[PDB]
């Protein structure tokens, strides 16, 4: 009865303009997979490079002057 | 004997499925030098168009004061851009400063277009060259 | 692949890309002619702000000043000096003269005869960088002339019309049309350089 | 084919590009029933100076296979 699909549907009428926010060229290998947190405060890359670093969606929002893995696991 | 005939399928298979793997591996570590051999051309001829770009148009030189595309247009060497304020508040120091942070957004905006990094900031020259900005569009 | 393909159009890029015209892109807006996207000039249909053409200005002078120092031309009479939207010709023969390329306004526009003089000045050093230009490749020749002594470009391509670099005594169009044809000799000048120095 | 495409389900008329190449011909959305499958098809459509504000804007674009999204 409760089916959640997502934890946070798109705004309504969500049509992504592709304007890019944030670049970020942290992987030195393909990216393999992007994944949200379940409170979407936060997600996870990894890479063919052997490591996988998570990214705090908050700070995506252009708010912040420099977008960097928030951690780094090898 | 169809179980027999399958197991011959299935020899065949497993080496033809080895040579397959076998040739996109070479032929990936030689697209690999290939690209290694690209990305030193790029680096290179980007090199020549630095140099150019900061020897003939932007010429960068400590000047204190660093001067940019010339001596007679310098910038504070610890980044104090205050007189630009102080002057908006208020040879004039104010051109200087405005002068420096054109050629600067000019010079920035043709490095990023030579190294294609694409900039976490939109910026135009124009905003410094155009009406005196507030403290706060400045800053 | 795909990264060979994205070198390969960086490179292919890079190849035809020239260091002036990265610096100085020269097109045309209808009747004006802009270089980086500045406008270069006013008309009575299209009102360009002084701080605007003051800015345009700053970019012409860039370029020519670049451009001169690529080729090692030394100006006689006057030596250009980039300065933003202040960009001015420095007078060799009288260092205390300034002739400033910018205008702060109409109502002083009509009595700022040292703003007329530096327009002209300017066209001086477009004349002086002509004549170095042919002085190597005579088969090249820029598109309008430029009488310094009098400071008219004259529009050798169309009717032979001269107009005057000058806002005194001339019409707003006539000084739009008098830039526009300046910056398409500096484009083709542009063109000389960088096959000159394509390879270089 | 390193694009971004939204296919909208509901009006395949209104899909579009999000992100790809900046050079990429305008495309057109159109359904239509092929051996009983509602297949909704992308249509190239064939495309046909500007003053710049600086350099010819970099695209935004990825330059390599997008892995996932």
């Amino acid at each position: 009865e409760n089916a959640e699909w997502e934890s946070k549907p798109p705004p309504p009428g969500w049509r992504p303009k592709g304007l890019l926010v944030a670049h970020l060229h942290e992987h030195k290998s393909a990216v393999n997979r992007i994944r949200v947190s379940d409170e979407h405060s936060l997600f996870a890359t990894c890479s063919n490079d052997g490591t996988v670093k998570i990214w705090n969606s908050q700070k995506m929002e252009g708010k912040t002057t420099t977008t960097r893995s928030i951690l780094t696991y090898s | 004997q169809k179980l027999y005939s399958r197991a011959q399928r299935h020899q065949e298979k497993k080496e033809k499925i080895q040579r397959h793997n076998r040739k996109l591996g070479d032929l990936v570590e030689k697209k690999t030098i290939d690209l290694r051999s690209h990305y030193e051309r790029l680096a290179n001829l980007r090199r020549s168009h630095i140099l150019e770009l900061t020897s003939v148009i932007f010429p960068i030189e400590e000047v204190t004061s660093i001067s940019i595309t010339g001596p007679w247009i310098s910038l504070p060497n610890n980044g104090d851009y205050s007189a630009y304020y102080s002057w908006v508040e208020e040879s004039n120091p104010a051109y200087t400063i405005s002068a420096a942070l054109c050629y600067a957004t000019q010079l920035v905006n043709i490095l990023s277009h030579i190294l294609d990094v694409n900039l976490p900031k939109k910026l135009c020259n124009s905003e410094f060259c155009g009406e005196n900005l507030s403290k706060q569009k400045f800053t | 692949e795909n990264q060979m393909r994205y070198a390969q159009t960086q490179l292919d890029k890079l190849k035809k890309t020239n260091v002036f015209n990265a610096t100085f892109h020269i097109w045309h807006s209808g009747q004006f002619g802009t270089i980086n996207n500045f406008r270069l000039g006013r008309l009575p249909s299209v009102p360009v702000e002084w701080n605007e053409i003051n800015a345009a200005w700053g970019q012409t002078v860039l370029l020519l000043h670049a451009l001169a120092n690529k080729m090692g031309l030394k100006f006689q009479r006057y030596r250009l000096v980039p300065y933003g939207n202040h960009s001015y010709l420095e007078s060799l023969t009288d260092k205390s003269k300034e002739l400033p390329l910018y205008c702060s306004g109409g109502l002083r526009f009509f009595w700022d005869n040292k703003f007329d003089h530096a327009m002209v000045a300017f066209l001086d050093c477009v004349q002086q960088f002509k004549e170095e230009v042919e002085k190597g490749e005579t088969r090249f020749c820029l598109p309008y002339r430029m009488d310094v002594e009098k400071g008219k470009i004259e529009d050798t391509g169309g009717s032979g019309g001269s107009y005057s670099i000058k806002t005194q005594f001339n019409s707003e169009e006539q000084w739009t049309k008098a830039l526009k044809f300046m910056l398409t000799n500096l484009k083709w000048g542009l063109a000389w350089v960088s096959s000159q120095f394509y390879n270089k | 084919d390193m694009k971004i495409r939204f296919w909208d389900l509901a009006y395949p008329e209104r899909s579009y590009v999000v992100a790809g190449s900046t050079s990429s011909p305008s495309v057109s959305y159109y359904r239509k029933i092929i051996e009983g499958t509602e297949v909704v098809q992308e249509i190239q459509n064939k495309q046909k100076d500007t003053p710049r504000r600086g350099p010819e804007s970099l695209p935004v674009g990825h330059h390599d296979i997008i892995t996932d999204v």
